[PDB]
């Protein structure tokens, strides 16, 4: 479970860099506070945040139903 | 993939090989020689089939209809070759996350090859054969369920894989002594060759998704049709017969599944050979009125057997 | 948002192969102190991002239970890692053969027990830190509750319609 | 090839637009299993094999049961083929531009709606599910349960009394 | 008010408020009752028998029965009036700022003419 | 309901209930907030005390605030063609 | 793969018509007939009702197939739930599947 | 007999069939009421445990111990 | 018939209790169903030429509306995400819920199957079922009063009370007269809805025990304005005397019980200040008193309708309810101002 | 969000197929089936992706009462063709 957990902090300091890289100039986006108003329990919800290019590993991440290996 | 291309064209060649035991053991049923001019036991007349219906005989029906007819033969083997895929045996191409519900579902699918051909002429006379065919099956939908059910309850859940494992003493024959005879008369709910049977063989009326099909849609029926047959024959060495398992050995299993299947290949040309037609009122009668509660009563049976003694995979 | 260090936690984290941690149940078992404490701390604080420091010693002990098998009865615990992949997910069936060859070796040594039968969730807390039993995430109360007041009716003089 | 679910969801529209656009109970019957089938696919990638499969266990049953009147009451007088008719055809050239013009805004940005709401892309948001459960997982995978809705199992098979009991009647 | 706040859902009595008094005799319950005799009077001319009044003694079950459901009708009548004016009276005292008191002042009308 | 239910119980209808067996919703964190706001009287029939906890519902389920979010960093990677390129994965 | 192992074994059926279509080829005449099987013009045209007969017992299978989908929890859901207020519940839909089957003793029908 | 053996014999000389649905029936509803070992069956059902275990907080409780092999709470021990 | 036609009576009432008594949207789809199953082989009895039409039509106008009904159930899963009876909270679920009930209370645009089926139902038992039927849809909307949107609720009140006055005047056939009578005061029930929702269970009890006196006093067989015209001069004189309180009540007039409608519908509308829309009200309810007003010159008048027949032998009748709720159908407005508060 | 507005879109084709009447009368309990078909895959999205567990037993009562009224207004279209000859919507006697 904690092996879980591992990966989903890797694939979120992975999104941070690639939000600051992106938006630099005209833009406005603060990642501040996140979407949430809440920001007190905070959900994970990696599914449909996390891996947000390479189309080869989020195939299969997402289906485990299909193909089902 | 080379998994289901290993399992398509050795598996149309064993329903090829079949057509010699169609005539071969149903000939020595009715004490004549079935299989001798062609091959050294009449081992290539099989194979010249393939020749023979394909290749040469042309026929497209008169008055017709559109882009159905031609599409049910196509309907016909790719919803009854399919059914080879979930089927558990040594090892499963692509194991299902609940078995027999893909197996219970593509044979209800099946029935609709039969049933297209109906308005395959758009002429009376052959519509006659499918609406018979419709009430020769979808009585038979019922009890092929129930009769699962009851035998799931009793071992494991839907998976195919846990079949195998559930009998590493005993059979489920034994257990289900009379839900194992029904097995023998329940598979024959789609038309296939026998004696209780569907509206497909001649006799009385004429033949169904025959009389309007050619040769080379009418040819590739029979390589549908009969396919099931070996498909419920290898359903039935698995929910009620097993013997061993053994992971470490796959060749120890391959012989001895052959065998229990083989003996079973033989009991329905056995059962087609032996007695006439039901009729089509009395086959609604057999069923509904006189085995439907028979096998409730045994359903009613089965849910409590778990609870009255663990049971629960 | 405020997330994790980039540095992240526990060095060289994991083992190389599963099913080999599927294998042996031992580890219930043995070293459950630091298991135990970091489940207590994330049910009661959902957060990853608070009960990290705990997780950081469940992988520091679990590097130092794979070791311990690797120094003494090295070769019954391969032959039964071999078998268990060989076969499909079958876990504890057909491999009870060679299960008889492991866990004999162990024996000699203080670090073995077995499962019997069930763990059946025991709970003991040897830690604490800060507490935590208040926290959720919830920020309002919203007005509390509706004003309500009872004193009992006596009769109300006249009916409110027209005609009475 | 990263869209799974929404290709199948197009052959979903596909087989629906021949009902509106009537085309008789044998054309506008293979709606019930091409546009069904595939709609099984649909719930089947989203997860539970229980109850994707289930759609297939009964509306290719019961729509047997009303091929049993395709062939039967009212329909036998001719096939009635929707590439013939013009009333017919009128409808499904307009039932297409519901569908195939819908698409031609999906590809690039967000999509054009009707409703508020807006499509956007989403391939790996499509699932917008995590792992979470390991052992006795998914929602569907104990979905049919007899305990806790107790009330539930005695009117449904209330209502599956009433039906034998009052077509007895009819008929 | 139509849904129930301090009163507990589903209940054919009060109970909860039993302390209130019932009318005894009431000048109401009277018109109730004669509406029982009022139906066994038209019963006689549906299903035809001699006599309105002096007709059959099956018109005792209908007076009685009017003035039984009756009873309990003009009980939950009294009670949920009662309410109305307990949460009423209530709702002022909570608030104060809400009324407002003005009284004795002379101010300038206009008059009519003719 | 016009006339409820005394005694016998026949519920399970909200979310957030005594589950099936254990497994919890996916919703539940948001879900548990919307039951310790509305459980007065005097806030759903207000409806403005839980309209902070009512909107953060509606990022659960519909995730509509999250896909226009996730859009515009889609967009942008695809704007940025031959200019601006960055691939860590 | 499912999807790659079912249009696999689909698009090879669909070949084998192919190979049985276009290779027999040398004449089509005004030949082929309407009815077949026994000869002879055919004397009932095109299309006509026909219907009855099996009405009421085709109408019930759409009433039962939903009772015995509803029977499916059974060897699927009873492993969490306590089986004695399961054992009540689990019967009784077959119970009174039996009951409707008792009222359909009582004239079945023409079938 | 009137009833119990003079019309139970009739049953069996036409439609023999209506004799094992009534009796096998019937028997599935009586049985699992009287017969002791129904109960032994639940007790395997909720000691099946699907989810994880969850840690308690411990402040004087008892039988409760650690996850080591120790007499505490209850633990399975219904045959073998 | 003799036994199980009790049963098919019992799952009627059976299915309005799980619609009365619920807390899950998908429970009172079940109710709602439980009706459609249950009324249809009532609808039939005797099976007739004309009943085969009028159970088709009330089968294809009631079925499908139920399933825009199931499309509102599906939006409180895709917004505000709960499985309870009380809010819609989507402006857009409203829309489709509100339409769906439309089709059984609003009849404003969906009266059209109405007429055809109470002229279908060959027995006078089963016209009972259709005034009865209306008190199962009318308990949800008492649930969900907030959160509809009331531009849309209130159109259903005022069109329907206009093609309902409208509707009854060119119809001879005694069935149809009370077809249209039913969208009459179906009209007056969506317009107290918005506006406090109690009294508009009290609207209800007026309304059942009016319309279900006088159809058992169709008892002795009536289908039309002519052959219910022949029954003072022929049959029971003193019958009719009844049948003429029932229809001056079921016009809203003071000295009778039918004015309480009338008395609370529109006080409570004053409240919220609204002045052209109750005006509206008050005059399209004079082509409501029409209907009956022509119905009561069967009772008042000569008209000259004794035929050859004359019957000697006394009618013994089934008559549930023809002695007790007929006495509050005409002199309840003396015991009538307090039980407002009485009803909710 | 995505997938929804697909479904929906099939939803709204199958509305106009039950408000469609053309000869027969047998397009409908298509239609029926049809409409009931398309609120399933609606319940089966929103009940899956928001995990409920308990309300995953819903739509499959809605799958049984989905044809609960298909089976009865199928039986009721055999009468029907027993009064006359053919189901027909536009042969019709009542006003």
């Amino acid at each position: 479970l904690q092996a879980e957990k591992d990966r989903r902090v890797l694939q979120m300091l992975r999104e941070n860099l690639e939000e600051e890289a992106t938006v630099m100039k005209d833009x406005x986006x603060x990642x501040x506070x996140x979407x949430x108003x809440x920001x007190x329990x905070x959900x994970x919800x990696x599914x449909x945040x996390x891996x947000x290019x390479x189309x080869x590993x989020x195939x299969x991440x997402x289906x485990x139903x299909x193909x089902x290996x | 993939m080379i998994n289901i291309l290993m399992l398509i064209i050795p598996i149309l060649l064993a329903v090829a090989f079949l057509t010699l035991v169609e005539r071969k053991v149903l000939g020595y049923m009715q004490l004549r020689k079935g299989p001798n001019v062609v091959g050294p036991y009449g081992l290539l007349q099989p194979i010249a089939d393939a020749i023979k219906l394909f290749i040469k005989e042309p026929l497209r029906p008169a008055t017709s209809s559109a882009s159905m007819f031609i599409l049910a033969p196509i309907m016909a083997l790719g919803l009854a070759l399919t059914m080879w895929i979930p089927l558990p045996m040594p090892y499963p191409l692509i194991n299902m996350n609940l078995g027999v519900l893909f197996m219970l579902a593509m044979s209800s699918l099946a029935v609709y090859s039969i049933l297209w051909s109906g308005w395959a002429s758009n002429s009376k006379y052959a519509l006659i054969g499918a609406l018979r065919a419709v009430a020769q099956t979808i009585s038979y939908e019922v009890t092929l369920a129930i009769i699962l059910l009851s035998v799931l309850l009793m071992s494991g859940s839907f998976t195919l894989s846990t079949l195998i494992t559930t009998q590493e003493q005993m059979w489920l024959i034994l257990p289900a002594w009379p839900l194992a005879m029904m097995w023998f008369i329940s598979t024959l709910a789609e038309t296939n060759r026998a004696p209780f049977d569907l509206t497909e063989g001649e006799s009385e009326l004429v033949s169904g998704f025959n009389v309007e099909y050619a040769a080379g849609p009418f040819a590739l029926f029979f390589m549908a049709e009969y396919a099931n047959i070996i498909m419920m024959n290898i359903f039935t060495a698995i929910l009620f017969l097993g013997t061993s398992h053994n992971p470490h050995m796959p060749e120890l299993y391959t012989i001895n599944f052959t065998i229990k299947s083989l003996l079973l290949t033989m009991s329905f040309l056995w059962i087609r050979a032996s007695y006439p037609r039901f009729r089509y009122d009395q086959l609604m009668h057999l069923l509904w009125k006189n085995f439907l509660p028979l096998t409730l009563a045994l359903c009613m049976w089965h849910v409590s057997l778990p609870i009255l003694t663990s049971g629960i995979p | 948002e405020l997330p994790s260090l980039e540095d992240l936690k526990v060095q060289e984290v994991k083992v190389s192969s599963s099913v080999l941690k599927a294998a042996a149940h031992h580890y219930g078992a043995q070293c459950d102190k630091p298991n135990k404490e970091f489940m207590l701390c994330r049910w009661e604080e959902k957060d990853p991002r608070r009960c990290l420091e705990e997780g950081k010693l469940v992988n520091q002990c679990a590097l130092e239970f794979f070791r311990q098998i690797k120094r003494h009865c090295a070769e019954p615990f391969t032959e039964y890692w071999t078998c268990i992949d060989y076969s499909g997910l079958q876990l504890f069936r057909r491999c009870r053969k060679q299960q008889a060859q492991f866990d004999e070796c162990v024996l000699d040594k203080x670090x073995x027990x077995x499962x019997x039968x069930x763990x059946x969730x025991x709970x003991x807390x040897x830690x604490x830190x800060x507490x935590x039993x208040x926290x959720x995430x919830x920020x309002x109360x919203x007005x509390x509750x509706x004003x309500x007041x009872x004193x009992x009716x006596x009769x109300x003089x006249x009916x409110x319609x027209x005609x009475x | 090839m990263l869209y799974i679910v929404f290709i199948l969801s197009v052959i979903f529209v596909m087989g629906f637009v021949g009902f509106s656009s009537k085309p008789s109970p044998i054309y506008g019957g293979l709606g019930l299993i091409v546009s069904g089938g595939v709609g099984c696919g649909i719930v089947l990638n989203f997860g539970g094999s229980f109850l994707g499969l289930m759609v297939f266990l009964i509306y290719l049953g019961g729509m047997m049961v009303v091929f049993g009147y395709t062939t039967a009451m009212a329909t036998e007088q001719y096939p009635e083929i929707w590439l013939s008719n013009k009333a017919v055809l009128g409808a499904f050239v307009t039932g297409l531009l519901m569908e195939f013009f819908m698409v031609y805004y999906v590809l690039k940005d967000k999509e054009v709606e009707v409703v508020f709401e807006f499509n956007g892309l989403g391939d790996w948001v499509i699932y917008d599910t995590g792992d979470s459960g390991f052992f006795s997982e998914e929602a569907m995978g104990i979905a049919a349960l007899y305990s806790y809705g107790t009330w539930l199992v005695i009117v449904t098979g209330w209502s599956l009394l009433i039906g034998v009991v009052v077509i007895m009647e009819i008929t | 008010x139509x849904x129930x706040x301090x009163x507990x859902x589903x209940x054919x009595x009060x109970x909860x408020x039993x302390x209130x008094x019932x009318x005894x005799x009431x000048p109401r319950l009277a018109f109730v009752g004669f509406l029982g005799y009022c139906s066994g009077l038209i019963d006689n001319a549906i299903r035809r028998r001699p006599v309105l009044l002096a007709g059959l003694h099956r018109q005792l079950l209908y007076i009685t029965s009017f003035v039984f459901v009756g009873y309990y009708l003009l009980k939950r009548q009294d009670y949920m009036y009662a309410v109305r004016d307990h949460d009423m009276f209530s709702y002022i005292k909570s608030h104060x700022x809400x009324x407002x008191x003005x009284x004795x002042x002379x101010x300038x009308x206009x008059x009519x003419x003719x | 309901q016009k006339r409820l239910g005394v005694d016998l119980d026949r519920w399970m209808t909200i979310q957030s209930a005594e589950q099936p067996h254990k497994i919890p919703s996916r919703c539940h964190a948001f879900e548990k907030e919307w039951i310790e706001c509305a459980h007065g009287i005097g806030s759903i029939r207000a409806e403005k005390e839980c309209k902070i906890e009512f909107e953060d519902f509606r990022e659960c389920l519909l995730r509509q605030k999250t896909m226009k979010r996730l859009h515009a960093i889609r967009r942008q990677r695809e704007k940025l063609i031959k200019e601006g390129k960055y691939t860590p994965p | 793969n499912l999807m790659l192992a079912l249009l696999t074994n689909f698009t090879l059926a669909t070949l084998l018509v192919i190979i049985a279509f276009w290779l027999p080829q040398l004449n089509v005449y005004s030949e082929k007939t309407s009815p077949y099987e026994c000869g002879f013009d055919p004397m009932g045209s095109a299309r006509l009702p026909f219907s009855m007969k099996f009405f009421l017992v085709a109408i019930t299978f759409l009433l039962f197939d939903l009772e015995i989908a509803l029977l499916l929890p059974l060897p699927w859901a009873s492993q969490t739930a306590n089986l004695n207020t399961m054992l009540t519940m689990a019967l009784f839909l077959i119970i009174l599947l039996a009951v409707s089957l008792a009222y359909e003793w009582t004239q079945k029908g023409l079938e | 007999a009137e009833r119990v053996a003079a019309f139970l014999k009739n049953v069996w000389a036409k439609e023999p069939v209506l004799v094992a649905s009534f009796a096998i029936a019937g028997l599935a509803v009586i049985l699992p009421t009287l017969s002791p070992y129904t109960k032994y069956s639940l007790m395997i059902n909720x000691x099946x445990x699907x989810x994880x275990x969850x840690x308690x907080x411990x402040x004087x409780x008892x039988x409760x111990x650690x996850x080591x092999x120790x007499x505490x709470x209850x633990x399975x021990x219904x045959x073998x | 018939n003799p036994i199980i036609f009790i049963i098919i009576l019992l799952t009627i009432m059976l299915g309005t209790i799980i619609v009365m008594i619920s807390s899950h949207w998908l429970l009172v789809w079940i109710g709602f169903e439980m009706n459609m199953l249950a009324i249809i082989p009532i609808m039939m009895k005797n099976h007739n030429p004309r009943a085969t039409e009028a159970s088709t039509k009330y089968f294809l106008t009631q079925s499908t509306a139920s399933m825009l009904l199931m499309m509102a159930v599906i939006i409180n899963l895709m917004f505000s995400g709960q499985w309870t009876v009380m809010k819609l909270f989507n402006p857009m679920a409203s829309m489709l819920m509100t339409m769906a009930l439309a089709m059984k209370l609003g009849m404003a645009p969906f009266h059209f199957w109405v007429p055809e089926v109470t002229q279908g139902i060959p027995l006078s038992s089963g016209l009972i079922l259709l005034t009865w039927q209306k008190l199962a849809p009318m308990s949800v909307l008492y649930q969900i009063f907030p959160s509809i949107n009331l531009n849309l609720i209130l159109t259903l009140s005022v069109l329907s009370i206009l093609i309902g006055g409208w509707g009854g005047l060119n119809q001879t056939q005694l069935r149809k007269i009370m077809a249209y009578s039913s969208i009459a005061h179906m009209g007056w029930m969506t317009a107290v809805l918005p506006y406090n929702p109690t009294m508009t269970l009290l609207n209800l009890i007026i309304y059942i025990i009016m319309t279900s006196t006088m159809f058992t006093m169709f008892m002795a067989n009536s289908t039309t304005t002519t052959l219910s015209l022949s029954h003072t001069w022929n049959k029971t004189p003193i019958m009719t005397v009844l049948i003429l309180a029932t229809l001056l009540s079921m016009g809203g007039l003071p000295p009778l019980s039918g004015f309480m409608p009338k008395w609370m519908i529109i006080q409570e509308m004053t409240k919220n200040n609204s002045i052209i829309l109750p005006t509206f009200m008050a005059i399209t309810a004079l082509l409501n008193l029409y209907f009956y007003m022509r119905l009561t010159y069967s009772t008042t008048l000569t008209m000259f309708p004794s035929t050859n027949n004359m019957k000697m032998k006394w009618q013994f009748p089934l008559m549930k309810k023809m002695t007790f709720l007929p006495t509050m159908v005409v002199l309840s407005t003396m015991m009538l101002p307090l039980t407002p508060m009485l009803s909710v | 969000s995505m997938v929804y507005m697909n479904i929906m879109m099939a939803f709204t084709v199958s509305l106009v197929g039950l408000l469609m009447y053309r000869s027969h009368l047998m397009s409908s309990l298509l239609c029926l089936e049809g409409m009931m078909l398309s609120l399933f895959v609606m319940a089966a999205l929103t009940i899956l992706n928001s995990h409920f567990t308990l309300a995953s037993m819903m739509p499959i009562i809605l799958l049984v009462f989905a044809a609960c009224e298909a089976a009865l207004g199928l039986s009721l279209l055999v009468m029907v063709s027993n009064t006359y000859g053919t189901d027909y919507v536009q042969n019709l006697n009542l006003l």
